[PDB]
């Protein structure tokens, strides 16, 4: 069948810019069968253009498109935070429908710092036998952030698994979740957890502690 | 402006048969005007176009050549619905199913996949579904706002909703794509960002919901002192 | 007796509800896909936006300018479109204007009423004459803008007034001249036995000498006034002179260059948005053509006697029925994604499969059709606008006829263009299809032979690999062509 392949895979601008994204194809299409979507996290696509230059119901004149054969091209002219999404391709050649790997687009902002908080273990959760702390990074920019857990300030490696959000499509920021996960007998043993923090917007890496206990 | 809803999202083990149904709201699947497509989505895979359906006076149905042997698409008209069923399902077949309604938008031709459905997660695996354990994540000491959240753990299969005080709370939400932890179970975080003051006069309560396992926890969370 | 051999067929796009369209060799085709091109239909309201509309309930623009009672709402009333209902009368002296659909489009052209009074001094003579044809109020009346000079005592001297102009607009003074109907009339209001109205500025006089005769009772009177107007540009000035029979001005009308009018009709007003009125409602201005009405305020469509022009965007449509053939019979109802198809019959079952590089041709020139036909429309339109304009000498006083053949010609050009298209839409699309079959056959040569109906018969046994090997432009007959031969001889 035919294979749509799209360059860039990832693609990152700043707002009022324009995005350009291509759509290779195998062999040829017809111009009127190749449409565009648009996937934005955690939706179904919505269909943006259709017939290779035709927009559909409910998307403005920065969304057009163009091209014939094996070169398609999708251009977004006055971006916005809020078309930060995957974009794809698809064809149809007779007897099947094709898509694209998409166009992962993501937009720019100035640099934020982030806002760091540290969760200690609910008194619940140890009653069970093991013990979560949760380190919290919240609205920065860009995506690239370095979490380092401390406890009695002996760095660690291999317990701890974190989790970045969706760039929001209002303030255009992450947002990370690192916890390190300890059995209650070894969280006892120490009494003070601390989390370093690296990031761009950060003049010197902050640290976010608790002495074990409280008060 | 069609309505697909699709069914729960679920487990089946290895080498069953996968089941789903698409109720349509808003037209007939009978319709001389619309043909009703199952498309997939994975990681792995991409998205995958699997079959459609459609009615001329006459029900045709179209397979993609890579699943043709293991899937059948009926329509039912009583309930004006069409399900899928896809069969000796492997590890392979663990995606995100859409339910979509082709319409023509070119001089009477040119199918075109408009409306959408929501998709359901169904993982193929042959472990037991499990519940998950809410705990809170109370706020201490100010560092100008306070920030609090919600430690859901150790659930399967995905995937978990999670509201604020009933889908009431919506500025300053974050929950947390899942981690796999090593176990083969997942772990989930939800944190929101409101006022100092906002807390005493206000509580906030974190609604847990996770369909596979038939569970649906809401823990109050308040600040610990002493 | 087994599957030695496969069928491959090919058909086109078709549906059961067709529509039916115009060309040059039939009345009417019936196609799979077209669009109406005239607006036929009509909500019946007029939209109170975007334009400001003034319903003129029972006055006419007229009555409203000069001041029946009746009228008096209208004051300083401003408009895009001002609307006469049938029901509006006149209940007031009564009066006629030798040019009445000048001065009421010259009125209407300017979107407004807005009168100032002005100090005329009318010494020696009686002022604000009255009548109970329009009793005003209470007690009797008259024309709210005109000031009806009567003797003063036993003496009605020769009135000269002059009034200059200083500002940049221009002003509208309407006046008029009294025709009683005896002479004892004429003395008791005018003391003199003939009297006479001049009014001028610059070059421009205008003299009247009233006419004593019995004129058609109406409100209990044989007299009547007629009505004139006098426009005078800035830096000009006005001067009356009359020894009787005087119906001064109060003041003037100060018109302003603009986009209203004025049209005739009895449709209710509504709340809504339409860019287009017609006496009828209002319809809107996406089609190129409307039937509704000939008369229109605003960005309209253009004007169509015939109730119906589509153009064609499909191809021959015809249908299935009863109880596989090609499309030497019965178009596919099945095949929805391409107008040209294929289908076939083989060891593996039955399929279907739509040819693109042909319903792409076809696309690619039905795409700039509609486009084509109303720039040619348009031109044709403003060509039959700009000539068919002098009408071989022209008399105003008869011409009711020529619109009438100026709808007619235009109409017909435009349902000829329509077909003409249409036809060049049913060739081109019958051209992709026949085109299709000669590729195929030429492509399979001696190994299938063409069965009639729309299909071949590969006398080898072709799998779904191979039968794509054929849609694809990739077939190489000879390998097959010992086998096909091997059954064909037998
Ligand atoms: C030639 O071929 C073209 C297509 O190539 C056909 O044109 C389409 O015809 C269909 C006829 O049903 C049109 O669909 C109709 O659209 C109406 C307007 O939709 C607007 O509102 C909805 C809801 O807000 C929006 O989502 C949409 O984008 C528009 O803004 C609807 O009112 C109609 O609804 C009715 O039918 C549907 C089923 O389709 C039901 O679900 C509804 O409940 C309701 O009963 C309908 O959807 C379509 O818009 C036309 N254009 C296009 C580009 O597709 C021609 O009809 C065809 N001509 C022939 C065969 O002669
Ligand atoms: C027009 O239509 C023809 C007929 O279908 C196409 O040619 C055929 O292409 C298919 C593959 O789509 C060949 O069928 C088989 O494919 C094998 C490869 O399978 C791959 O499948 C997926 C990709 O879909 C991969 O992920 C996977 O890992 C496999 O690698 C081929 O290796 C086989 O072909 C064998 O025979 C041919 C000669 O017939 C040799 O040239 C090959 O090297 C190989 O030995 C296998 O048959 C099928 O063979 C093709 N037929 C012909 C006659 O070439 C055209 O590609 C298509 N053209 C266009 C423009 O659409
Ligand atoms: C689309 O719109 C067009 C334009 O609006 C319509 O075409 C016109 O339709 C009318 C019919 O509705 C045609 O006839 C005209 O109507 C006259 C109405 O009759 C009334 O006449 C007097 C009112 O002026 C009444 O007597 C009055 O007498 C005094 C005034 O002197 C007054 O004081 C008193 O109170 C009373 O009101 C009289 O009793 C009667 O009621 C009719 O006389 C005459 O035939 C007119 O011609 C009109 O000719 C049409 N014009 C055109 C250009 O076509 C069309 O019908 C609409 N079509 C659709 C489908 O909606
Ligand atoms: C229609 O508009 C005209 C003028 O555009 C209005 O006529 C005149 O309006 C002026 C005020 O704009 C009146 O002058 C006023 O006089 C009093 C003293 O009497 C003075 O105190 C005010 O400051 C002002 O100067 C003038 O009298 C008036 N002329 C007449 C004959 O009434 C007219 O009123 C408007 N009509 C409607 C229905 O809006
Ligand atoms: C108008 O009024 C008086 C009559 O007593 C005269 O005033 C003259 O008006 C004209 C108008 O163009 C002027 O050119 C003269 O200069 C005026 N003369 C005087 C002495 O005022 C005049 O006779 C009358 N006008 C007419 C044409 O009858
Ligand atoms: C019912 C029947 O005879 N089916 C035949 C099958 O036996 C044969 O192996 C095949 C060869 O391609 O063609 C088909
Ligand atoms: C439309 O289809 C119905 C059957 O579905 C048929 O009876 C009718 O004749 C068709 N209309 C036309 C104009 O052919």
């Amino acid at each position: 069948e035919i294979v749509l392949t799209q360059s860039p895979g990832t693609l990152s601008l700043s707002p009022g810019e324009r995005a350009t994204l291509s759509c290779r194809a195998s062999q040829s299409v017809a111009s009127s069968y190749l449409a565009w979507y648009q996937q934005k996290p955690g939706q179904a696509p919505r269909l943006l253009i259709y017939g290779a230059s035709s927009r559909a119901t409910g998307v403005p004149d920065r969304f057009s498109g163009s091209g014939s054969g094996t070169d398609f091209i999708l251009t977004i002219s006055r971006l916005e935070p809020e078309d930060f999404a995957v974009y794809y391709c698809q064809q149809y050649d007779g007897s099947q429908y094709t898509f694209g790997q998409g166009t992962k687009l993501e937009i720019k902002r100035t640099v934020a710092a982030p806002s760091v908080f540290i969760f200690p273990p609910s008194d619940e959760q140890l009653k069970s036998g093991t013990a979560s702390v949760v380190c919290l990074l919240n609205n920065f920019y860009p995506r690239e952030a370095k979490v380092q857990w401390k406890v009695d300030n002996a760095l660690q490696s291999g317990n701890s698994q974190e989790s970045v959000t969706e760039q929001d499509s209002k303030d255009s920021t992450y947002s990370l979740s690192s916890t390190l996960t300890l059995s209650k007998a070894d969280y006892e043993k120490h009494k003070v957890y601390a989390c370093e923090v690296t990031h761009q917007g950060l003049s010197s890496p902050v640290t976010k502690s608790f002495n074990r206990g409280e008060c | 402006q069609v309505q697909l809803q699709q069914s729960g999202p679920g487990l089946v083990k290895p080498s069953q048969t996968l089941s789903l149904t698409c109720v349509i709201s808003g037209d007939t699947v009978s319709s001389n005007r619309a043909a009703w497509n199952w498309i997939r989505q994975s990681p792995s895979r991409g998205l995958e176009w699997l079959g459609r359906t459609y009615y001329r006076s006459k029900w045709y149905t179209d397979y993609a050549v890579s699943v043709k042997s293991r899937i059948t698409i009926t329509p039912d008209t009583s309930k004006n619905q069409f399900s899928l069923q896809m069969k000796s399902v492997t590890p392979e077949d663990t995606a995100v199913y859409y339910c979509a309604r082709g319409s023509a938008m070119i001089f009477g031709i040119v199918i075109i996949l408009e409306s959408w459905g929501q998709g359901t997660l169904v993982t193929v695996s042959s472990a037991s579904t499990k519940g998950p354990s809410v705990f809170p994540l109370a706020p201490s000491s100010k560092s100008g706002t306070a920030a609090l959240g919600c430690l859901v753990k150790d659930y399967f299969p995905e995937p978990v909703t999670v509201s604020w005080n009933s889908g009431a709370l919506t500025s300053g939400v974050h929950t947390f794509p899942a981690v796999l932890q090593s176990s083969g179970l997942y772990s989930l975080s939800s944190v929101v960002t409101v006022p100092s003051s906002s807390l005493g006069t206000q509580t906030y309560i974190c609604n847990v919901n996770h369909k596979p396992s038939n569970t649906k926890v809401d823990k109050k969370v308040e600040p610990k002192s002493c | 007796n087994d599957n030695s051999t496969a069928t491959l067929c090919l058909g086109h796009h078709a549906v059961p509800n067709g529509t039916l369209v115009k060309t040059i060799t039939d009345d009417q085709i019936e196609v799979t896909n077209a669009t109406e091109l005239v607006q036929s239909s009509s909500t019946g309201k007029i939209c109170n936006n975007p334009h400001r509309i003034l319903d003129g309930i029972d006055c006419t623009l007229i009555d409203a300018l000069l001041g029946d009672p009746h009228c008096d709402v209208f004051q300083n009333e401003t408009w895009d479109l001002f609307v006469e209902r049938s029901k509006a009368f006149s209940n007031c002296y009564p009066y006629d204007v030798p040019d009445y659909a000048s001065l009421r489009s010259l009125v209407a052209s300017s979107g407004t009423l807005e009168f100032i009074t002005e100090g005329f001094t009318w010494t020696g003579v009686t002022q604000n004459g009255g009548s109970n044809a329009c009793k005003r109020g209470p007690g009797s009346g008259f024309f709210s803008r005109l000031n009806w000079l009567t003797k003063s005592g036993s003496t009605y001297p020769v009135l000269n007034v002059t009034m200059p102009n200083n500002d940049n607009f221009d002003k509208l003074y309407i006046w008029g001249v009294h025709h009683p109907s005896t002479n004892q009339e004429q003395t008791s209001l005018y003391v003199q036995a003939s009297g006479r109205v001049t009014v001028s500025t610059r070059r421009s006089q205008q003299t009247i000498i009233p006419n004593i005769e019995s004129r058609p009772w109406v409100r209990g009177l044989s007299s009547r006034i007629s009505i004139y107007w006098t426009i005078v540009k800035p830096g000009d000035v006005l001067v009356i002179n009359s020894n009787g029979n005087l119906i001064a001005p109060r003041g003037y009308f100060k018109m302003r260059t603009g986009k209203s009018s004025i049209m005739r009709s009895d449709a209710p007003i509504d709340t809504c948005i339409s860019e287009c009125i017609t006496p009828n409602g209002s319809i809107p201005n996406d089609k190129p053509f409307q039937n509704v009405n000939k008369i229109t305020y605003g960005a309209c469509p253009k004007y169509v006697k015939q109730n119906t022009l589509k153009l064609a965007t499909g191809m021959r449509n015809v249908p299935e029925k009863q109880t596989i053939a090609g499309f030497i019979e019965n178009g596919w109802e099945g095949m929805i994604d391409g107008w040209y198809g294929f289908r076939h019959q083989n060891s593996e079952g039955t399929g279907q499969a739509a040819d693109l590089k042909s319903t792409q041709a076809a696309i690619d020139q039905i795409n700039g059709k509609l486009n084509r036909v109303i720039e040619k429309t348009n031109e044709k339109f403003h060509q039959i606008e700009k000539e068919f304009s002098e009408v071989e000498g022209r008399i105003q006083d008869l011409e009711k006829y020529v619109e009438d053949t100026k709808i007619d010609l235009w109409s017909y050009n435009a349902e000829l263009l329509v077909a003409l298209e249409n036809q060049h839409t049913i060739d081109l699309t019958d051209s992709e299809m026949n085109k299709l079959f000669e590729k195929t056959r030429r492509q399979l040569r001696e190994n299938a032979e063409d069965m009639g109906n729309g299909c071949f018969k590969i006398y080898h046994k072709c799998d779904n690999a191979c039968i794509e090997s054929i849609r694809n432009g990739t077939y190489d007959h000879d390998v097959y062509r010992d086998e096909a031969l091997n059954n064909r001889f037998q």
